[PDB]
């Protein structure tokens, strides 16, 4: 009817290559979000997936009409005919919009030129996780976006008061972590092209313990007590105790290999490989202890007999001590 | 065949007090339960299409409450012209109505 | 045996029924387990009467290959 | 499976099923690429979600599934149960053969460890304990208890052989009945649901 | 691709500040020692074309390898050596130890 006339009058003499107020003042863009789900935080690639509803609203004095209708509600068929800011996410490894069934976009042009442009995005953002204190580690890693070609003198972004609003936080694929909060931030960065206004949203993730507790800690402590079980078998049965030691060492090295294969290749010492190394040391020390015991039985049975009962008390106490220290320290750190 | 057990069969209540009616479905009916008000010598009139959505022209004292099987029709300040039958009927499958509740004044 | 059955079952999807190769591996595992439990039987009754032990060993030597060949033949005739 | 409109609120575009809502979502007879699960039935529903932009109509469709337990039985529960049996075999061996019982115990503990690891790999990296996890934990406890019992027997051997023979003859009956009772309880309380 | 060296000329802008952001790159396994910027010409059957080259020199870290596969080798060889303290009368213990170490 008459909405066709309005849309035709708005696009007569319109150049979608020139930002609104190209030579007057910067274009103020208000950005809002709606986090559907924060995807899996895989530490191997130092990335995490997020799915949002990115909304941008700005003023365009050229899309200003005067009729009884207050707002024009349009689908994605008129997005490619007006000016649209070139917002890109600076720390996204790979991100893409949605196209099924129709491009997921929305365009609402109000009466005074105010434009609202909303689209659906799935961003595989990047964040370099400091994998110390693993798996007792907490991260807070961002999602940054800015204009690509327009410097600070042309496009200025600005958060709204109630900009970022998370969803239910229950049907998210955050397995090992747990959402605790967020905060928005605005800064200005320097590039070879110019000065850009970079906005950021920090998501706070806390690694919940569990999978690792039952995947590596319990197996290794149970292997350690298995190695302690050798201290009660009589000292005359050599092959039994040697088999104990060597098979325990084999399982210990297999479990250490698996545990380190869990997280990526890092050249520093984490808190999990330290634990498996201490357990390895314990098992190796029990085996060399039995070796010296058997060697001393031929020399002085006195020391070979006293050593067994000494170790029976010295090993579990030293392991309790190690555990206590380790756990308390890391839980406070 | 989905059967709708509507309760109670007939209640008598005075003017101005809150009243509630229940309609329990046998199988699953998501929110496709409708409430009709049939006055004597008249045709049923749709009150609540879907669960908890008043029809155009229905006073705000009628409210629906939906679930998978149990549904409720609550009337607030009950007036003097609300003395009629109240049928509940699902539509998730081929429509089957309830027995209805004869509301009375005393 | 158990590690061959698990590694082989890692190359296929999580199929809920018993394939033919699974049946063969489970028969081979039963034969191995029975051999171990026959050594344990011998070890148990050894001190009380070694004659029955040497006898059981002869009977085992004679009748593990026979039963295994019979199972193998019925298997390769039921599936082929 | 929730689908709605983009850019069109409820005052503009309302969705509705074309047939009776129970007969709208149809599934083909031969259309089942499910090898692990078992599709039971569909269930549709229509609601309205509020938002920051407007009120939208949202159509929902749940496909009810039911996991098939055959593969997990074959590859976790049988190896666990067999390892436990192989562990309890160590009680019928004589007390003079120490290396044999030591090998039994150690190898059964190693087998249970590797079984736990291989059983936890199939699932997502979830932070709570599943039913299979409880079963594997109980089997681990049984094998470890068998090893501890053998160690106690060996400790009392050559000093109080009567007590050693007593606890061995008692553990030849206490472990299998306890494992059977645990199996009955576990399977009964987990198959009724 | 299309234009030979008498149609186009490539050069770095600044010749040492043309490439930035290298010192901030953190790699989990390697370490950027340095980088060079080269400007040359290649000759194909169709003409002589301009070319630039950005050549990093990654040096691999060694800590992870020590902790992952050098230490276990040394400990397995030492576990093999312990078999020398066992007396030669026990033939089921030294065979066990040595054989297991070989397999490992
Ligand atoms: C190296 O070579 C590569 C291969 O050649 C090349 O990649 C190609 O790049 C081009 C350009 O970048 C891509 O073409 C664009 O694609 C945009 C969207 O792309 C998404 O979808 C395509 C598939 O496209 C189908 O689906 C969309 C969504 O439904 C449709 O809109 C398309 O028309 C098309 O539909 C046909 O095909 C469907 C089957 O898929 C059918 O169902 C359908 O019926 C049609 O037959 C995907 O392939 C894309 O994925 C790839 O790209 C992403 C990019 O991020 C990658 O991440 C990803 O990994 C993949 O690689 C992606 O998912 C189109 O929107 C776009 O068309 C619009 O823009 C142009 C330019 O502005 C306009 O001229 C054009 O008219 C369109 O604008 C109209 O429509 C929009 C809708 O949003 C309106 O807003 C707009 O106002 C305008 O409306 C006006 O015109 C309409 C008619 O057009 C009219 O109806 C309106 O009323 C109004 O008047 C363009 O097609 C191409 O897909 C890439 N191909 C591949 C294989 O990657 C690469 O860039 C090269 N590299 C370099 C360095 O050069
Ligand atoms: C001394 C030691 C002696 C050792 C002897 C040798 C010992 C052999 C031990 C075989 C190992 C156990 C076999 C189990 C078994 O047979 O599995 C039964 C059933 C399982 O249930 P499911 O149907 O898979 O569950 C999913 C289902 N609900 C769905 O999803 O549809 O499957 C069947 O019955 C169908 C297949 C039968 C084929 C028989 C081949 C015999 C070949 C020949 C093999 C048997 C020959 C025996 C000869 C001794
Ligand atoms: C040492 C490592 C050894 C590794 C290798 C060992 C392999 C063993 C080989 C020996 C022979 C074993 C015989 C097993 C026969 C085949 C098994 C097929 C299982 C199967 O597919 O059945 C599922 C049923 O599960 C169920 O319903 C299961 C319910 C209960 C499970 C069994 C409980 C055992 C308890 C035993 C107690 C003994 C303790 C006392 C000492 C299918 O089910 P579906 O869902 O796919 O379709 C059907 C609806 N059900
Ligand atoms: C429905 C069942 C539900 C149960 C679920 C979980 C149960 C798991 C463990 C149960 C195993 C069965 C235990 C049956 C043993 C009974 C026979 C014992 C004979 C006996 O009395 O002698 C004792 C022998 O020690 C022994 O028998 C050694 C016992 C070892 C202690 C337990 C070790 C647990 C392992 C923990 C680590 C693994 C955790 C896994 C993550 C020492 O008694 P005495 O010196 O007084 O002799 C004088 C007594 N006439
Ligand atoms: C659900 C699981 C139900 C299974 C119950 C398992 C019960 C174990 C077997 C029952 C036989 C008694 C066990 C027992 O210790 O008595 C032994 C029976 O001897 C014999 O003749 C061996 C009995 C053969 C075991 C029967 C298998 C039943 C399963 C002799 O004991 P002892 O200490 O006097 O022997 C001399 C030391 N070498
Ligand atoms: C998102 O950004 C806005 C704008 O920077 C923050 O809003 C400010 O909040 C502080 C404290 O709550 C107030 O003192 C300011 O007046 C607010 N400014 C505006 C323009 O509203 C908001 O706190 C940020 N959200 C976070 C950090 O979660
Ligand atoms: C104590 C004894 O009297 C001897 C007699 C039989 C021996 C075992 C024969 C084979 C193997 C498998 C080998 O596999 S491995 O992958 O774990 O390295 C590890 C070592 C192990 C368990 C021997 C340990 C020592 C014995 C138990």
């Amino acid at each position: 009817g008459d909405v066709t006339v309005i849309l035709n009058n708005l696009l007569e003499g319109y150049d979608n290559k020139l930002r609104p107020d190209i030579g007057v003042k910067p274009t103020l863009i208000h950005t809002d979000m709606y986090v559907n789900s924060i995807g899996p935080v895989n530490a191997i690639n130092m990335e995490y997936t997020i799915d949002i509803f990115f909304a941008q609203t700005w003023y365009d004095r050229r899309l200003k009409f005067n009729s009884t209708i207050k707002v024009l509600r349009l689908n994605s068929n008129m997005v490619g005919k007006i000016w649209i800011p070139d917002t890109f996410f600076r720390n996204s490894k790979k991100a893409d919009a949605h196209w099924i069934t129709t491009p997921n976009r929305m365009l609402r042009i109000w009466n005074d030129g105010r434009v609202l442009y909303t689209l659906r995005l799935t961003i595989d953002a990047e964040c370099q996780l400091q994998l110390h204190n693993f798996p007792m580690d907490e991260h807070s890693c961002p999602l940054e976006f800015s204009s690509y070609g327009y410097p600070r003198e042309e496009i200025v972004y600005q958060w709204k008061r109630s900009s970022v609003e998370v969803g239910d936080t229950r049907s998210w694929r955050l397995y090992q972590f747990s959402f605790v909060g967020l905060r928005n931030t605005t800064e200005v960065v320097k590039t070879t092209s110019g000065d850009y206004v970079v906005m950021s949203v920090y998501f706070d993730l806390s690694r919940r313990m569990g999978y690792f507790t039952i995947q590596t800690y319990i197996p290794c402590t149970l292997i350690v007590v298995l190695s302690w079980v050798s201290f009660w078998i009589n000292k005359d049965a050599v092959p039994a105790r040697t088999s104990l030691g060597i098979t325990t060492v084999l399982t210990m090295t297999t479990l250490s290999t698996i545990a380190r294969k869990s997280l990526p290749k890092v050249s520093y010492v984490t808190a999990m490989d330290l634990f498996v190394s201490v357990c390895f040391i314990f098992v190796f020390s029990a085996l060399v202890e039995y070796g010296t015991l058997h060697y001393f039985v031929s020399s002085q049975p006195a020391r070979a007999a006293k050593m067994d009962s000494y170790a029976r008390i010295f090993f579990p106490t030293a392991f309790c001590l190690f555990n206590l220290v380790y756990w308390v320290s890391y839980l406070y750190l | 065949n989905i059967v709708m057990t509507q309760s109670p069969k007939s209640m008598s209540m005075s003017v101005g007090e809150r009243v509630t009616l229940s309609c329990k479905a046998s199988e699953y009916v998501g929110t496709y339960v409708s409430w009709y008000q049939q006055k004597p010598e008249q045709s049923p009139k749709l009150l609540i299409y879907g669960a908890s959505n008043r029809y155009t022209g229905v006073p705000d004292r009628f409210t629906g409450s939906g679930s998978a099987t149990d549904f409720t029709l609550t009337i607030g300040s009950v007036q003097a012209e609300d003395l009629a039958d109240y049928h509940c009927g699902q539509s998730y499958s081929y429509p089957t109505f309830g027995a209805g509740t004869k509301l009375e004044l005393k | 045996m158990t590690t061959i059955n698990t590694h082989l079952r890692e190359t296929l999807p999580k199929i809920p029924y018993v394939k033919a190769i699974d049946m063969y591996l489970m028969g081979c595992f039963v034969f191995v387990f029975m051999a171990l439990l026959e050594y344990a039987l011998v070890n148990y009754i050894f001190f009380s009467q070694p004659a029955r032990a040497a006898a059981i060993d002869r009977w085992s030597r004679i009748f593990f290959p026979v039963v295994f060949s019979f199972f193998n033949i019925v298997y390769w005739l039921y599936y082929v | 499976l929730k689908f709605g409109s983009y850019a069109y609120t409820r005052a503009e575009v309302v969705y509705e099923w074309t047939r009776e809502p129970a007969r709208s979502v149809v599934v083909a007879e031969d259309g089942s690429r499910l090898n692990q699960y078992d599709l039971l039935g569909q269930t549709v529903d229509s609601g309205i979600v509020q938002s920051s932009t407007g009120e939208y109509v949202v159509m929902t469709t749940h496909f009810h599934l039911k996991r098939k337990i055959g593969y997990f039985v074959i590859q976790t529960y049988l190896p666990c149960i067999m390892t436990v049996i192989l562990s309890q075999v160590s009680f019928w061996l004589n007390r003079e053969s120490v290396p044999a019982r030591t090998v039994f115990g150690v190898t059964t503990v190693l087998t249970m460890t590797t079984l736990s690891i291989s059983a936890r790999n199939s699932l997502p990296k979830v932070a709570y304990a599943t039913a299979m996890d409880w079963f594997i934990a109980v089997c681990y406890a049984f094998v470890f208890s068998a090893l501890i019992e053998f160690a106690t027997v060996n400790y009392f051997t050559k000093s109080q052989p009567a007590r050693a023979a007593k606890i061995d003859r008692l553990s030849r009956i206490a472990f299998p009945l306890l494992f059977g009772i645990f199996n009955l309880v576990y399977w009964a309380t987990y198959l009724n649901r | 691709y299309g234009y030979t060296t008498d149609d186009i000329e490539f050069y770095w802008r600044g010749d040492d500040n043309a490439v930035t952001g290298v010192t901030k790159i953190e790699l989990p396994q390697f370490s950027i020692v340095d980088y060079k910027l080269i400007t040359k010409k290649v000759v194909f059957s169709t003409g002589s074309y301009p070319r630039l080259s950005l050549s990093f020199k990654l040096k691999r870290n060694i800590g992870y390898f020590i902790l992952q596969t050098y230490m276990p080798s040394i400990l397995i060889t030492i576990l093999s050596w312990v078999s020398f303290w066992i007396n030669y009368d026990a033939s089921a213990a030294r065979v066990a130890l040595g054989i297991t170490t070989v397999l490992t």
